[PDB]
């Protein structure tokens, strides 16, 4: 299930995830393509943010779901 | 967006809160500067208090949740919402606000865990904790363990309601919650150590039953960083409420501390009590439990100096030994042997205070007939003598105090065992020797000399059949005395059967009169060293006498005397030992070979070890320095003894694992792990110089870990440390880029090595425009180049030539070279072309630059080299005999063995003539019946000497020929290659640093053997999660399959799962982050037996579908892995 | 066999199930005896929730095991 991740710059990257992947996974499969660590990142899915222990099946987030990303200023 | 929250229409505020959410969500502190928190939080509380419409409620609590992540300077204002936060926890109306309010407070309990507690929130968050989901439970139990911290002891009524909840939370299995439950109690006990009233209420009968049952749980639900603060919680109970300490002894604390340290409680009293490998911080705490379960020691009497050692109350426990004398017996008759083993094994400074001082407390409060029963199979006698003779203050003082009390309670036994173990002499040496912080030492010296003077005057001013026999038979081993054969048969009877001390051997002079009996190099001796060393091995090995060498081989039977001799010599090494462990604590050259056929002679390696003085790289002053140099001589005679004979086997006397010194092992392992040692590089000089000279004291893992620290810079050493013990927390390094073809492999390999050995940085292998980068290609590179370097067209290696399956895609295969015994190089004569040669000497320069760079970057290389290849790498080439031909060329070596029987029957009948030389028929075949000439059998273009192919090998040069076979095949014909191989190796990294290792233990330096693949290790290291348990149907079906692979399917699995086809340092446990096994999702219309478990190797998942049977998952894994 | 189900009000009911009978079979039994739509019926057992596909034997439910019931609204 291909998803999307949009940053502040609009640099819309893609991921090739399952619905059974977690949120710390797609916190760190964006580690591969920018140098921002998995503790300075807040995935945002239309208003809420996302717990670091949930899957993506439990959030009911599916294909083509353009989520967001904000640098957590450490 | 403020006044929309102040709207009167309830749907207008519901719209405006979602605007108020994403204003604060996607902003941050830089973008939201000037956000008026002073108004929005009273607005959001007012929106929170509208309890009729849950969506107005839900996004309001989400809005305050995110405000602190927007503004950390706003969390001071959020604290006002805590009663209203708890108001939704006291009476739950919308559970998605209830799970939302917990995460609002779990951010607050890091800085305001008192404000929850003053608001009574500890009972509220734990109230409906049975209902929430796991991320909300882990919020509240971390609100719990933060509120259990800053409690004034007047405030116990908050916790007191919650205490049967948290005592049940030690039975849950969610590992971030159990380690948030144990954080609460161990923050209670740290605040209720001044009040026995409340500490008896914190410790229920069930708190000390759950936490007791918590630690026995294998696999450990607690971390090793929490197994400390569970056990340290028991210490601040028992040292401030003795009734709980009584109650812990009531509730069978013995089988807990037995199971934590003696391994499995296997019913039998273990003689060799196996230690579970614990850290040097856990054993300081698993004994400060046992130090505070036995009664405190007095401060008057012989213990009166203990006021000064620490200058750097009617006890119910004392009643407990009275009120229940069987409870003291069942405590001590089992838990003493723990304190026996834990003190003797480790080498901590502060562990060896605390394991000592609890043997003071056990002895002083046992009665007479208990210490007779407990100490019955424990040599405490000899053990004090080491503690008596220390150069420390407290270990001598505590040895005196045990010497005092043991003589008081038992003089009818410990008067025998204080003279026959040197307790008498060493205290008598202490009494007769003469010579704030600078004050206290000499008063202890003033205390010791007086206390030693009282001790001998009271006990040993009054006045040894074995020390008779050992002061006597030592001086029939004098240099100038013909002792005969029986001057060692006595010592074969003394050291094997009868009990000797380690003070009789230490001071009957027996050490220096066996060093000098075996390493004496003068003609002033009565018996020559040839005759002595063959008498010696008639005693300790049952080898034949000088002159009694039979017709057959020298046939070993059993090494059991020399086996016993080393152990008693190694026991004497253990007690006499005083090496410091600096731990920073935190509590034309006429070629007669070619013209004539004159081989250089067999250099016996034994003649360098048999030296009475220390070798000149020993610069440490040791009380046991003479005991080492007997073992180094005893290791050389155990290993290289076949040289002294002729037909003796390549079968060493005692395996080199037996010489491992179990204290010197343990004193080294604790020395290697201190990080302030290695970055500064100030390793203690006793450690390195023992390693090179006597490697046999240590196990292979130690020398290996020793080797990767001494031999490199301030950087690669510390990286080796974090690979093996990952509990510390990786310096600044470099990785310069290269780019490698998959088909121009070997030629590009020699190009990258050509200009990337010089720097001390790491090597970057990255294929020509492929996705997979990182440690994937680099550990595939050395497995391709090693697949490359056994090509038969390169003409490097011996052995046969077999076409294999070639799974790497090279379907030509190029007829790879595979030998059963290993791959040793090819011989060149003088009849080889100078372009055929200098091509080969660029391969062995490359191969040496490969294996040298294989070590500095910790990689591995799969080259099944022969055994005598490594001897050439450690510079032992001058010693190679016909027992090294057999590990290279297993067809010639049957001929060479069956022709040295003719040579040894040549010298048999020559001593007694010309006709008998013709009668020598090997299975009816004489020398010329072989028809061999001076050409190496199997390489007929190589002449041994000048024109030797025209020279038929006869009975008059067979002795010359069997030297010339073995010298060309093993030394000469291979010499031109290795002079580059030892040159290319040393271009970066000198071959002296490999002398820590052996011939037969360099295979495991660069190959390995691979690791643990049974289900029990898999269970403790894999983390099933997000749908799976340890008793799930697929995880029970997964782990049974992983214990039935070969040594390649395991490489396949990790290739797919982890990324790299070989496990990192130390089994599965070092995988960062560890192996997560999630169930894979589907929809309702999809049979999971028709799918493949796709993964993500960046954080190591295994999204496994629950296949219906065991064989379906067995088949889908091999398909999903081989598809790259 | 039979199990126990709690709720946020406090009333404990008793289903009649086997080591079988998946979640949508038995959260329908909630609506069959309490009239609650399964859109919002969360089921929590020892913290972890109960997704729709798996059985009760897959969740290792013993006899008279205590689990919980929780009403969401629409969100996930």
């Amino acid at each position: 299930m291909q998803i999307f991740v949009k940053t502040l710059t609009g640099k819309t990257i893609t991921l090739e995830v399952e619905p059974s992947d977690t949120i710390e996974n797609v916190k760190a499969c964006i580690q591969d393509k920018e140098g921002i660590p998995p503790d300075q990142q807040r995935l945002i899915f239309a208003g809420k943010q996302l717990e670091d222990g949930r899957t993506l099946s439990d959030y009911n987030i599916q294909k083509e779901s353009t989520l967001h990303l904000v640098l957590r200023l450490r | 967006l403020l006044q929309g929250l102040q709207a009167s229409d309830e749907s207008q505020q519901l719209q405006a809160v979602i605007e108020m959410c994403q204003l604060l969500v996607m902003g941050n502190e830089e973008t939201l500067g000037g956000f008026p928190v002073k108004s929005v939080v009273p607005a959001l509380i007012t929106l929170l208090q509208m309890e009729h419409n849950f969506d107005i409620m839900n996004h309001a609590c989400r809005a305050l949740t995110y405000m602190m992540e927007a503004l950390p300077r706003s969390s001071a204002v959020v604290v006002d919402a805590i009663p209203v936060f708890l108001e939704k926890l006291q009476v739950i109306q919308c559970i998605d606000v209830a799970e939302q309010a917990l995460t609002a407070l779990e951010m607050l309990s890091r800085r305001h865990s008192k404000a929850i507690l003053q608001a009574g929130g500890l009972a509220d968050c734990l109230l409906y904790l049975e209902f929430f989901s796991i991320n909300a439970q882990r919020n509240a139990l971390a609100i719990a363990a933060n509120c259990c911290q800053s409690i004034t002891p007047d405030e116990f009524h908050f916790v007191a309601d919650s205490l049967p909840l948290l005592t049940q939370r030690l039975t849950h299995q969610d590992k971030k919650s159990v380690e948030s439950t144990c954080l609460c109690f161990a923050r209670l006990v740290d605040n209720f150590q001044h009040e026995e009233n409340l500490l008896q209420q914190v410790a229920s009968k069930d708190l000390l039953t759950n936490v007791q049952q918590l630690l026995v749980v294998t696999p450990p639900i607690l971390s090793s960083g929490m197994f400390i603060m569970v056990v340290r919680m028991f210490s601040l109970m028992c040292s401030n409420c003795p009734t709980l300490a009584v109650q812990l002894m009531k509730q069978n604390i013995a089988e807990t501390l037995h199971f934590l340290l003696c391994g499995a409680s296997n019913g039998s009293c273990q003689e060799q009590i196996d230690l579970v490998p614990r850290s040097p911080q856990e054993l300081y705490e698993l004994t400060s439990l046992i130090c505070e379960l036995m009664p405190c020691l007095p401060k008057e009497g012989i213990f009166a100096v203990d006021t000064m050692l620490k200058k750097g109350k009617d006890d119910a426990r004392a009643q407990l030994m009275k009120e229940d004398p069987e409870l003291a017996k069942s405590f001590i008759k089992t838990l003493f042997g723990v304190l026996y083993e834990v003190y003797s094994s480790s080498a901590g400074p502060a562990v060896r205070h605390k394991c000592l001082r609890a043997i003071l407390r056990i002895i002083y409060f046992a009665d007479a007939e208990l210490l007779k029963d407990v100490l019955k199979n424990h040599a405490v006698s000899s053990h004090i003598a080491s503690m008596l003779s220390s150069q420390d203050l407290k270990i001598v003082v505590g040895a005196l105090q045990m010497a005092e009390i043991l003589m008081q309670k038992l003089p009818d036994i410990f008067s025998v065992y204080f003279r026959r173990e040197g307790v008498m002499h060493q205290v008598k040496h202490l009494a007769e020797s003469e010579s704030t912080i600078s004050n206290n030492r000499e008063k202890i010296k003033g205390w010791i000399k007086e206390q030693a003077h009282k001790f001998v005057e009271r006990y040993f001013s009054s006045e040894l059949n074995v020390l008779q026999r050992l002061c006597a038979a030592t001086e029939q081993l004098n240099l100038q005395v013909d002792g005969g054969a029986e001057c060692l048969v006595e010592i074969r009877s003394i050291v094997s059967e009868s009990d000797v001390s380690s003070f009789e051997i230490q001071h009957s002079g027996f050490v220096k009169q066996l060093l000098l009996y075996l390493t004496s190099k003068s003609e002033k001796d009565a018996v020559s060293r040839e005759i002595r060393l063959k008498r010696f091995l008639h005693v300790f090995f049952s080898s034949p006498l000088p002159g009694e060498e039979p017709i057959g081989r020298v046939e070993p039977v059993g090494n059991a005397p020399l086996l016993a001799l080393v152990h008693k010599m190694n026991n004497c090494l253990s007690q006499m030992e005083q090496f410091p462990v600096k731990v920073h604590d935190f509590p034309k050259k006429h070629d007669e070979l070619w013209h004539d056929g004159v081989c250089p002679s067999v250099s016996n390696p034994l003649e360098v070890y048999l030296i009475p003085t220390p070798p000149e790289n020993i610069t440490f002053e040791d009380p046991s320095l003479d005991v080492i140099l007997l073992l180094r001589v005893l290791h050389a005679i155990s290993r290289y003894w076949y040289y002294l004979y002729d037909n003796a086997m390549c079968k060493e006397i005692i395996p080199t694992s037996e010489f491992i010194n179990s204290k010197l092992t343990a004193k080294a392992n604790r020395q290697l792990q201190d990080p302030l040692v290695i970055m500064t590089g100030n390793i203690p000089t006793w450690l390195t110089e023992l390693g090179k000279t006597c490697p046999f004291f240590f196990p292979f893992d130690t020398r290996q870990m020793l080797f990767y620290v001494t031999a490199f810079d301030r950087d690669r050493a510390m990286q080796r440390l974090l690979d093996t013990n990952p509990e510390i927390n990786a310096p600044r390094l470099d990785r310069k880029k290269r780019t490698v073809n998959r088909e121009e492999l070997l030629k590009q390999a020699e190009s990258v090595m050509q200009d990337l050995g010089s720097s001390r940085a790491m090597l970057e292998i990255q294929y020509e425009n492929e996705v997979g980068t990182g440690l994937g290609p680099t550990l595939e590179f050395y497995a391709l180049v090693s697949q490359e370097l056994q090509r038969a067209d390169l003409g490097l290696w011996r052995g046969e030539e077999v076409t294999l399956s070639n799974p790497k895609g090279s379907q030509e295969g190029t007829k790879y070279i595979q030998n059963l015994q290993g791959l040793f190089a090819l011989p060149f004569g003088r009849t080889a072309k100078p372009a055929h040669i200098a091509k080969v000497k660029m391969k062995f320069r490359f191969l040496g630059k490969l294996m040298a760079k294989a070590i500095m970057d910790f990689r591995l290389v799969d080259l099944p080299l022969g055994l005598p290849f490594y001897k050439w790498m450690l510079r032992q080439e001058t010693s190679l005999t016909s027992h090294d031909l057999f590990d290279i060329d297993p067809v010639v070596a049957r001929s060479v063995y069956h022709l040295e029987d003719i040579v040894r029957q040549k010298k048999r009948l020559e001593q007694d003539l010309q006709y008998a030389l013709e009668t020598l028929t090997m299975n009816g075949c004489s020398v010329e019946d072989l028809g061999l000439d001076f050409t190496l059998p199997g390489f007929p273009n190589i002449e041994l000497k000048k024109g030797g192919k025209d020279i038929p090998v006869t009975i008059h040069n067979l002795e010359e020929y069997l030297r010339l076979v073995i010298f060309w095949a093993l030394n000469e014909g291979v010499s031109r290659q290795f002079d580059s191989f030892r040159d290319g190796f040393e271009s970066v990294f000198p071959l002296s640093h490999l002398q820590y290792f052996y011939p037969e233990e360099l295979d495991q330096l660069l190959c390995g053997s691979a690791d643990t693949w049974d289900a029990k290790t898999l269970m403790e290291c894999c983390r099933p999660d997000h749908g799976y348990t340890h008793d799930s149907r697929a995880v029970k079906f997964l782990f049974e399959i992983l214990s039935s692979f070969d040594n390649e399917q395991q490489r396949l699995f990790l290739q797919f799962v982890t990324g790299s086809p070989r496990l990192p340092v130390g089994g599965f446990r070092s995988l960062n982050p560890p192996l997560t096994i999630v169930r894979k999702t589907f929809e309702s219309t999809e049979n999971p037996d028709d799918f493949l478990p796709s993964v993500m190797t960046c954080v190591n998942y295994l999204k496994l579908p629950d296949y219906s049977s065991i064989e379906i998952m067995r088949e889908k894994l091999l398909i999903a892995a081989r598809e790259g």
